[PDB]
Order: structure tokens, then C-alpha cells, then sequence
RNA sequence: AUAGCAUAUCAGAAGGCACACCCGGAGAACUGAAACAUCUUAGUACCCGGAGGAAGAGAAAGAAAAUUCGAUUCCCUUAGUAGCGGCGAGCGAAAUGGGAAGAGCCCAAACCAACAAGCUUGCUUGUUGGGGUUGUAGGACACUCUAGAGUUACAAAGGACGACAUUAGACGAAUCAUCUGGAAAGAUGAAUCAAAGAAGGUAAUAAUCCUGUAGUCGAAAAUGUUGUCUCUCUUGAGUGGAUCCUGAGUACGACGGAGCACGUGAAAUUCCGUCGGAAUCUGGGAGGACCAUCUCCUAAGGCUAAAUACUCUCUAGUGACCGAUAGUGAACCAGUACCGUGAGGGAAAGGUGAAAAGCACCCCGGAAGGGGAGUGAAAUAGAACCUGAAACCGUGUGCUUACAAGUAGUCAGAGCCCGUUAAUGGGUGAUGGCGUGCCUUUUGUAGAAUGAACCGGCGAGUUACGAUUUGAUGCAAGGUUAAGCAGUAAAUGUGGAGCCGUAGCGAAAGCGAGUCUGAAUAGGGCGUUUAGUAUUUGGUCGUAGACCCGAAACCAGGUGAUCU
RNA sequence: GGGUAGCGGAGAAAUUCCAAUCGAACCUGGAGAUAGCUGGUUCUCUCCGAAAUAGCUUUAGGGCUAGCCUCAAGUGAUGAU
RNA sequence: AACUUGGGAGUCAGAACAUGGGUGAUAAGGUCCGUGUUCGAAAGGGAAACAGCCCAGACCACCAGCUAAGGUCCCAAAAUA
RNA sequence: CAAUGGUAGGAGAGCGUUCUAAGGGCGUUGAAGCAUGAUCGUAAGGACAUGUGGAGCGCUUAGAAGUGAGAAUGCCGGUGUGAGUAGCGAAAGACGGGUGAGAAUCCCGUCCACCGAUUGACUAAGGUUUCCAGAGGAAGGCUCGUCCGCUCUGGGUUAGUC
RNA sequence: AGGCCCAAGCGACUGUUUAUCAAAAACACAGGUCUCUGCUAAACCGUAAGGUGAUGUAUAGGGGCUGACGCCUGCCCGGUGCUGGAAGGUUAAGAGGAGUGGUUAGCUUCUGCGAAGCUACGAAUCGAAGCCCCAGUAAACGGCGGCCGUAUAACGGUCCUAAGGUAGCGAAAUUCCUUGUCGGGUAAGUUCCGACCCGCACGAAAGGCGUAACGAUUUGGGCACUGUCUCAACGAGAGACUCGGUGAAAUCAUAGUACCUGUGAAGAUGCAGGUUACCCGCGACAGGACGGAAAGACCCCGUGGAGCUUUACUGUAGCC
RNA sequence: UGGGAUACUACCCUAGCUGUGUUGGCUUUCUAACCCGCACCACUUAUCGUGGUGGGAGACAGUGUCAGGCGGGCAGUUUGACUGGGGCGGUCGCCUCCUAAAAGGUAACGGAGGCGCUCAAAGGUUCCCUCAGAAUGGUUGGAAAUCAUUCAUAGAGUGUAAAGGCAUAAGGGAGCUUGACUGCGAGACCUACAAGUCGAGCAGGGUCGAAAGACGGACUUAGUGAUCCGGUGGUUCCGCAUGG
């Protein structure tokens, strides 16, 4: 039947213009006290999906 | 599956939402506008007949990329400013309906 | 006076089943989450209760910000989107739009001429019946005014004439000769018919031999079906609007549960149990907590065909479906031998020939057999019967072998027999050299690791849908249809809702060859320099049992205390 | 002659019996349950040709990237001594 | 040769020798690392036989020739040099 | 002029089996199968001749697949080996006569032996025709068999009181 | 058609148990004791109705424990379980609803502020078992120590606890060290009996100690008797063997299947070097073919099952 | 001379005082529902049932909904890995050192230790200053406390483990101070990923210094933990027909 999405990630990443994906990133909840400064700010940008976790995720996001 | 360490999606973060009523419109370009003609007065289903547009999607909006070489009035729902500085240059309205 | 008894009447009920389809009542588990409890499998399986040939649903307290497809359902798309999710696994719409189908209809309530009954005809009761059933707010009311339906909802019965079709059937074109043969339909020559060259028979392969086929014709009867003629039913409007009426233990709220893609929760939409508990148009409900305003609608009574689902049957036909270890378990006296107390479980087994012409007689033998003769084209076609492989068992023999240590071959070679798909030939092999099977599994196996006695047959990456990539082919800033309709179960034509692309950025508002962050005209991220799309071959992947075999086990409904 | 039936029965108690194997009978159905486990997987040649390692893992005889193969584009001295 | 992008994988049980070390007992055909080689996935000659040692990589003939490791009295080709 | 060991594995080219479309063919003057042979190609494999066989089947191109077996303690069916081996299932037989194609094994006779709180007589449960008289000998009887609980034919169960 | 006798455990006894490896010391038992139960009894089967109990009535019925008989059954209520009670605290649903927020009818206009309708919330306060809590309860579940004098498990002191083992018994169906030490029994006694105590780690209804009778019970010793044995021998049959008849099976990669010393996945009919051996049968034996038979009755793995337990988690019939 | 406290106002342990619209409760109490495995009487040849009479009990119980306590009686499950076989013991993430073979990397249940913080100065900047010990020694002299003087290569200090560093002082004072900044970052390091590390420089606005310049924390390297969920503050730019 018609394939399926990855409901849960569809939620984490926006489809890029050469076929990226935009992700968010991690170590950005709590916590904040024991982070630098230059980590938060540097953290507070998006950076693009791994080509080796793309190979691996390539179908849960297709109709993205 | 990572053999049970914890998948990317979800080491990383949900964001954002999304606008159910969102106003997004069939784009059409300046230099896909030069396939029509001098001072002809175009409009919305005139373009939807000549095809340029598949679908009038939630309106129209006049993007500029290329040039006119050609005089003419226009009739579209939306406008950048720069469609509008490259109608006015060569001369001829834009009718904002 | 009631139970209760006792009678009479009535094609009232029971039971069965199609292992299907449908509507309810009840309701698992293995499984998936790489554990597991929420969740998943799943409202599935199994149970029961109703049905009907279809059922459910159905004429708006409905979507929508519309300009309503103006009832319902069902198909395509929306779309794996919006959303729901220990936000994990995984569940997962609806509206809009394009199509199939072309149906709206009745009762309560007010009120009532007249009447049956308590009242004194002042008030009233009634099912008798009328009345009218709806948001442009409909109806009574008061005015004024005027006599088509239908048995599929819309009351509801049944004679009386036709019309095709279906449960027997009828007619139906056109070929002879030779050759080979056991026999021709074959071959050869010469013809013929065709609205018929579908098909099956016939001693071999037949348009012209037979049964048929195209075409045409045909019912005593008993049926479905349908045109009518009857027949049976029967009021159609407007205008005021003062009063009146418009579905109560109901809506709805609280508690606890289910359902709706959405986990007592916002559950508004919606149900069930338990307590409460409303309004009557100057009203009530809905528009996803929600309100105020706007828009739409008018609940708490009922009926309703079509498009839709399925095949125990029957009729006709089709198949890049099987041809007896296949195809049904069952081509054959098969749910039968047989097995079990029972539920149940369940086989193996088709083929002489054209015709039975099925072998008159004779010979050996008690008979079974046989050997002649005869039948037949053939009898190693003789009934266990077409073809008749291999394992396996025999009878002959050409060459070898009784001093030898052998995974049994290869390589080198004398001697001895034979002579072909004639080619630098076939069979055997004194004696020499080299040499521990095959599979699986392993670091490594001659392995004393595993697997196979031997022959034969059967026995494992396929299909559907979707994603990605490569090749191919259309044609290209465009490419393309889906359902449906016509058509032959085809091609194809039509169908342009949708779908992808031509513009990206941002969570979003929004902006746009830019956009986001940012005060920046800084810097930085992602873009911008057109190539896409439809179908299809191949490679993968997802969802399916998804390469095959195989558990310990779990759950539902049944069978069994004849042993113990 | 009868009665008690499997989430049950019966037991002078042995986990003993319940139709020749009872820590939960049998027969069907869910059902092709699941099986990170063992075994099997069938024609031929040609070209190239590994790994038994990291990191992480309820992970250790399993998986996921990475390293090491192959195929096809592209780049074109970047490679080796 | 190398790199980039894309399609397809298998591999996560290693082994012995030589050499630098830990561990053990300057034990093990031990165990854990580093660095070669080989076997794994490698036939051929030598080591009697003998996956890992020495020499050497088999496209297919040939009753041709030269050599490496090992050898030259006989088994058994070559010096009773 | 260079390259060509190879397992997990990737890539490419191919050989074969059934069916379908079309074209072109072969077939009782003998098809497919089957058997033999000293034949051809680099391989999967392809022909030819001769026998059996008594009706269908090749070739070219292209399409589709239930397409290729040697192993799964695989399933079904045949046939081996162990081997003329183990076994022949508690026990007393001998002999004369007869019957027959055939006799330790069947019929008759004599003697002998075993049981005798039973291997005896009844009758229940259960089995259903095994009961009786003729006839037969394939099969069943753990041997043989003229015999039988076997086969064929025809028969046989009688109640007011059991 | 009984062998018998002396002595130890164990169980009182007759009885019953794992059909198909255990018949016993295991189970029953008569007898004790504790506890529940007033009768639609408690307890039990059922969703309920209906039953069982019982057509019974505290001298009756259910359950727990122990298990004839005799002498006895010590100490501890701290904890838990069961009580029974207690006034505070701590307590759910309901009841209660001061107060808070949304919306706007008005008002203000530098955008605030709002009277009630409707809503979204919600609190003092009241609210039951109960849970802390407090006396009893050991034939309830349980528990019955430590240290230092002391020259030694006598006796004192000391710590801790709720209290620290009474009677009887003891190298035991319990004693590791251990064949404990002395005696008896034998020529010789890891076994047996008596005693000692020096109880790893007895002990009083998961009863202690002792008992006549009983037992296909376990364990020592003795007489009798014998092929059990030194030490085997001969007979009688049935198999076995030869002949006639009939005639399987497990097993099986093809087999012309030698030994020694080596090599090797480290235990060779098949490999290397030697040694030995004409071809084919029949009776026999069992060393090897890591013989056959059963995908190890042990062990370890699998995010495999199942049965069982509990103060593991979550829930649950049922009860208050 | 106190202990709260009699103006008013809830209003009293503290008397008195009767009924008022109508009503419950504590509480006795009475019958009509309900109930009785309860006698009699019938239907009726009935130990069932139903209907009547009396007696019992009684608004209780039982029953429905809701809510709380008990609940291995019963049900579904969980109960880690490494490991010279399991078990027992130990361990699990970070930093430092050696093993480690002079780049980097590199294992064992190999050899040694630390961390789950601390500092409003132990931060920034400006200006100053140099140490441990030793003897020539002395009012004390436990010896050496403080003081004196020449050598002292740092033998001392550096908040802490260890190793690299350090007199440029990074060590010690002293004065100002808050850069323990906001927006970022060309470039590199590490590296499967997620992360981690170092950054010149550019804006804004500072502080210190006369200025040049230095400052996005502590000499360097440990002091920690993604993601979902929920809370608090800002900003709305979303918020279903519109406004909120
Ligand atoms: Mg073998
Ligand atoms: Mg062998
Ligand atoms: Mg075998
Ligand atoms: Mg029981
Ligand atoms: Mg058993
Ligand atoms: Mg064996
Ligand atoms: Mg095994
Ligand atoms: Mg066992």
C-alpha cells in the first residue's frame, strides 16, 4: 500500500533546496548553567543532516 | 533502527508549527510576462489560458527576475516592488484587484 | 372481582442453511513496540441474536464563510496532508472539487363540524375522524379562493387485454479423385460454399462426412417482466398575524466509561450507567476551549427505490490456469478405506485396441501358468493391458585377476580382442608415477564435527501497492491524467478534480532573487548560474507470512470420568 | 446404572490421575503465531574482489554509521616511491 | 593512481610465524596490544607426512628450455666433484 | 603491448525448460519420449545415425514464468544391505488304514500323554453370521495343507408361562 | 504346609501413596490443642437463582497445627499477624462556594476601566473505613545473644535486647573438624552398642523424652544352612549348531577396509617411513570403527517459554 | 500596681425564654415502600412459585452509581552487561599519568591517582614586588614561630589529581573595577553520528590605563546528562466566520 511517513521526524526537519535537511539541534533543553556562553550561541543556528544518517533515513522522509 | 542507541530523530529537537491558513500564491516572473504582448491588458484567467499559470493557487503575485521589452497594464492580485519599479519603468499601470 | 381452570378457532411461532454479504450483543491472544505495563495486533478471530436479497444510512438543529454538491450512499483526489501518538512503535481523517445514482414523504401539537361517555350542555373526556407538519418561520387563526397521485416511501386490494423475453425444440450452404496406409481429415490434382473458416467428433491433421455454427423459426402449459385499460385514492392557494401551537424527565450539566483519525479529555460534535435538570420564537442548536457579534439551521416521532457488498446455485462463455507426486481431499462409488470413546483426522488409486474383434481348437499341468495355432497394423497391445527410464535382480560371455597394503581416480604404458559419427579409433589393462569423498560449518575439517542407504518425482527471493536510483522512450517551461462514460473482459477516444515542475527563504506573520538571524547598508546559514514530467526494463527498500522448513508456548469454541 | 471437565475436576498428598508421556488433557480455529537460533536455497562462463576493525548499543555469536569491496558518472595530477 | 557524487553489498568468531611490549612463571599451540608477512580467500616446488614456515601467485595446451628455496651414494632428477 | 588464483560479495555476457504472438517449417514414407554411439561448441549445452514408439513437434524474433536440485535427521513412491541371518509366540506324541497332483501337518482307528475348583458344562456383557451342509485352494493361517474362525453356493434363531 | 534368636534407630498399630524406576522414616489414623461459627451459621460451588453444609444446631459444623499411650510441653508481646479500644493529628467522593479569570452593555479616550448573563477556575469549612497510635495475644508468625574474669562452657561481672534455652536429649535419620575419646564385640571393627559432651549447627504440639505390640522398614551381631565363595565338575532339557519349510529389523557417503612409529582439528582401514600379509567361506570374542539408538538427563547463551514464590511493578475477583 | 479585657461589634463555658414561613439533622420513634430459607389459607395429589390473612423487621437492610481502605486469592510482566565458563566479588560516564615501540592513535578484570566542585576575588585591567631552604644566630629558641645576612634556578608557590607550563612571571601585593559583555565569526583541530575544542577579525556598548593597548572568566586540561514532557519571564509574528 502507500508507503508511510516518519510522523516524528517530520516534526524535526524542513526540506532544503538541494535535497538537504534542516535540522535543529541537540544539547538545547536545560541544563544551561554548566554550557559557555559560545556554546549557546553557536547552538542557536541549524545545521544540515549528516550525509551517513542521510544514506540511513533516506525513506522515513521521502514525501517531504 | 540503531541497534538501541537512541535514533537521530530523537537525539534532536521538535520546532516550530504550522499556519493552517497560510496565503501563498502561483508566482509568476517578469521575463515569463514577455509572452505576451505590447500594451495588451492582461489579467489573471488571460494567464491561466495561456497556460503560464497551472493554477490560480491562492492568487497571483508578480515576482521581477528578468525584463519586460514591452509596454503594458497588469491586473494581479500581489506585488514585490520590484515588479512594480520594472512595470512603471517601461511605462503602463498595475491594477492591484 | 381477579388469579386460575376449561374449551373452540387461526398456512401466527418454532427448525434448517451459503463456511459468502449485512446490522446489532459480547469480545481474546500470540504478535509489533527489537523487553514491557500505556499503546499495537483489533473492535480482528471466535462466539451468540436478527435479517434481507441486499442490508445499514437517508431528506438537514448539514457543510461553509459559500454564490451551498442543497437527503443518503458509493468511486477518484484531497493525502500518508491536517492531526493523534510511553509525541515511540505506529494510527490517520474530513471539507472543497471531479464522477456513479438521478425522488421526497407521512404522524404528533395547536384546532375542530358532528357525534359515544361524566357533566347540564356552561364545562369538558374520546380515538371516530378531520387539521396541517415547517426557518423565506411553518402551520392553525381570521380572511378570499377554484373540484394531480398510486401499490419502490408517499392509503391500499385485485381482473383484463396485449408486448418481448425463458423452462421443450425446428430448419440450416458447400468435395470428389488418386497416392501411402490397418484406416485418411494427410500429400497430390481439380472443384465448391461462406451472414456459416466458433467448436467437438469421425480408424490420422475436415469450412464442404457427422453433431453443429451464422442466420432464421418456434411453444399446450407453468412462470418472472412490462404497455395500457381499469381500479383505488384526493384541494389547491395567497394575505394578515392579536392570540395559540410546533415532539420533557428531553436537551444539557456533574461523576464513571465507550465512539468520533483525535487516550474523561476542550470534548465542543456524540453515546451509555448514576444523580440533578431548562426554554417555549420576544425561543432553541451549531460554526473544535471558547465566548460577544455575525452566518447557518430548527433536535428530542416515522417511511423511503438507485448507484454499493457477496455467490450455495442456474444458464452461456473465457483463460501466455493444472494436465493425475499437478489441478479440489476426492478426474476412479471420497469426506469413502482407515484411525480415534468422541470432537475430529483423513488417504492410495485415470490410460488394451479403431472395433472386444477379450485369444475357436491342440499340447504339458490338478490348477495357476505357459507353448503353438488364430484375432489385430501391432499381443514384449492378452485384460496388473499405451509409452516403460533408474535404483535393484539375473543369464551369457571378449579382456583381466589367487605375494597382495587399494578416497579406487588420473597419468605413463606392454599384451590380448574389436573395427567408427575414420579420427592421429573402440574395449580390457601386466607394471610404474602422483593422489586422505562431497556438502555444511568454521581461525583451521580426510576428519573420529554435521548431513545424505540407493534411484526417481516434488521441493525455497514471487506478487500487489508505494518510495528511491539507473537505462530507455515521448516532449519540454511545461509534463500528465485519476474515477467515470463509449468500446469487445482490447487497443483507443473523451474526461484536466488533482499531481509534479517553472522560486526560495523563515517556526510564523510575511518578503521575494532574495530571504532568516541581527540595530546594521556587518558577518554568517539556505538560496539565485533553469529542466522537468509521464510510462516502462533493471537494482534496492517499505507494507504485507515476503526466500523455505521448524519450536517451548499463548488465546477462543467445542469432545471426553467406557482407563484412572 | 449414574454424577463432577480443563482459568475446571478428583486426590489417605505422589505435582497423583483425568482414554498407553498432564508444573496444566485432547480436537479444531486466531495461524503461514514469533523464532536476533540451527539447517536448506537448484544452470554456465568472464571481470574485479574484501573483513574478522573503530565508535555507539539490554550490547557482546545481533544491529547502526565509519573503514575495507564493486558498479556508473564527474573531477583530471591531486596518488605512490 | 587519487578524490567527489550516486546505485549494490559482505564484514563486527580470526589464525600462526617473525619482531617491540604488557599479563603469566624472561609457562602454554596462553591471553591482550603494536608492526610486517602468510593462511583465511592460494594452487605449485621444498620442509617425510604437516592451513599459517622457506621459495613462488595456476588464462588453456606441448613427451621444449632456464632457474628460486632445497639439494646431487640408493629409495629418488642431479657431483660417490 | 599489457592483464586473466580466488571465498562473503558487486558487475557483465550467456546456455537450457513450459507457455503465448507472428513468420516459416517437420510429421504413420513414423512426432514427442526412451536406449545406444567412437559427433560439434570456450561452458551451461547442441546435432546426426540406428533401434523401441505410434501422434504430435521443431526453427527465427519477441514476449511472460509454478524455469534448472545433491544434501534441509526434507515429503511420496519403488528397490537394496544386514541374510537365506534373527524369529516361527509356554505344552507329547507315535503308528496302521483312507483320501489326493501333492501329506509329520486333513479324515478314521489303536495306543500313549495333559487338564480336571477345570483347557469341563451353563449364562451374562461385548462381537455380529464367525453357526450348519456341500464345494474350492489364489490370498489369510508365522511351515505344509486335500484342512479351517478363509473363499463360493444354499441353509439355519419358532415362547400367553424364559 | 514358619528358619530362628540378641540389639539399635524410624514410625504407635490395620491401612493409603508416585498406573509405567521410589511403598518408606513419606500420607492416613484414633487422640490432643487452637481458632472461627447463634443458624438464610461459618466455610464452599455458582454472575444469580438454586444448592452443599443439614433436613445438622455449640456434646454441632468448617479451618489450622500436632499425631496411640505414659511423664511433660520452660522463658520472651520488643517486631509482625490477629485483637480490642482510643482523642488528637492525618484523612476520598460528595456538600460548601468568600474569592480569581475570559467575554462586553457602559464609560474613558495618552486605551485603560467595566454593574450581569454566560462561562473557565477554584477555599476556609464539613466529610467513613481507615493509618499512625495504645493494653492483650506465642499449641499465632517468630525469637532464645555478646564480652571479660576463669584456669573450665562451673561460676561471677559487663554490653545489648523483648527476652537470652528450662526439663529431657546429644559425634544424633542432626557432629564439619572426625576413623572424637574410653569400654564392649572380632585374630583384626571408617560399620555396630554403651557412655562421655568436647551441641560447625538438639530441645519441648514445623512438639521433647520413653515405650509393649506391629512392620515385604533401615542397621549391627549370632546359630542353623548351603556352589555365595577357595574351585570349579557332571548331568537333564530350551535356545545356540547341521538339514528341509517360511523368513524380518535397527544401520548404511562409494569402499579391493592390516600393524607400528610419527603428522594432523593436538587419540588414523584410507596421510609419510617402515613391518607384515596367497584367494573365499563356517563357528566363536568383543579392542576399535571416537559402534547403534535419542538435534546431551550436566554446563552456558537466547532482551525464548512455562510452573511456583514475595514486604518487585502494575492491576485485580472479592471484602470493609 | 494587672493576665486577657465590659463605647461598638461576631457575641459568649455562664442561666433564663416560648412558639413563629417551612424544614431537616443528632436522636429516639411510628408505618405505607422494601424484606423475611414465616405460620395459616387457597390455585393444587405440590418442601417450587404466585396471590391473600396475621406476625417479624423497617425507611433499615438489599440493590444501582460514585468514592476511599484491604486484596499473591487471582492475572500480565520485569528482574542489565563485562567476565580467561557461569555464579560470588569488582566494574560501568568524565580528567591526568605510565604501559604506548621519540607525530597522532593503540588493548587487557594492566600499573597509579582524582571529578560530579570551588572563586564576587582565587575574575578584568594598571602599577609595583620576588621565592623554598641553608649556615655564618640569635629576645623566644619545641629545632626552625617573627626578626637579621650572603648564597640561594627555583630545590618555593600556582584553590584542587596528575602531567605539561610559569620570573615574559601564569607567583605575591596594591589601586581602580565587572569583559564571569551583547550580536557574531574567515579559518582550522577532533571526529561514524550526536557532540567536543581553538580562533584572527568585525559591529554595539563598556571597564582599566596618561595613552598604545588588554579584557566574551579562574596557568592549561575534569566539576557532569541529549530528547519528550511540565513550570516561570519576555515577544507576538500563529491563533479556524470576525474581535478578543
Ligand atoms: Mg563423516
Ligand atoms: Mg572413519
Ligand atoms: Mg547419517
Ligand atoms: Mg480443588
Ligand atoms: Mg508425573
Ligand atoms: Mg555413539
Ligand atoms: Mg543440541
Ligand atoms: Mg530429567
Amino acid at each position: 500500500p502507500k508507503m508511510k511517513t516518519h510522523r516524528g521526524a517530520a516534526k524535526r526537519v524542513k526540506r532544503t533546496a538541494s535535497g538537504q535537511l534542516k535540522r535543529s539541534r541537540a544539547f538545547t533543553s536545560h541544563l544551561f548553567a554548566n554550557k559557555s556562553t559560545k556554546q549557546k550561541r553557536q547552538l542557536r543556528k541549524a545545521r544540515l543532516v549528516s550525509k551517513s544518517d542521510m544514506k540511513r533515513v533516506k525513506q522515513l522522509l521521502a514525501y517531504k | 533502527f540503531e541497534g538501541g542507541q537512541l535514533p537521530l530523530f530523537r537525539r534532536l529537537p521538535k520546532r516550530g508549527f504550522t499556519n493552517i491558513n497560510r496565503k501563498e500564491y502561483a508566482i509568476v516572473n517578469l521575463d515569463q510576462l514577455n509572452k505576451f504582448e505590447d500594451g495588451t491588458e492582461v489579467t489573471p484567467a488571460l494567464l491561466v489560458e495561456s497556460g503560464v499559470v497551472k493554477n490560480e493557487k491562492s492568487g497571483i503575485k508578480i515576482l521581477g527576475n528578468g525584463s519586460l521589452d514591452k509596454k503594458l497594464t497588469v491586473k494581479a492580485h500581489k506585488f514585490s516592488a520590484s515588479a512594480a519599479e520594472a512595470i512603471d519603468a517601461k511605462g503602463g499601470a498595475h491594477e492591484v484587484i
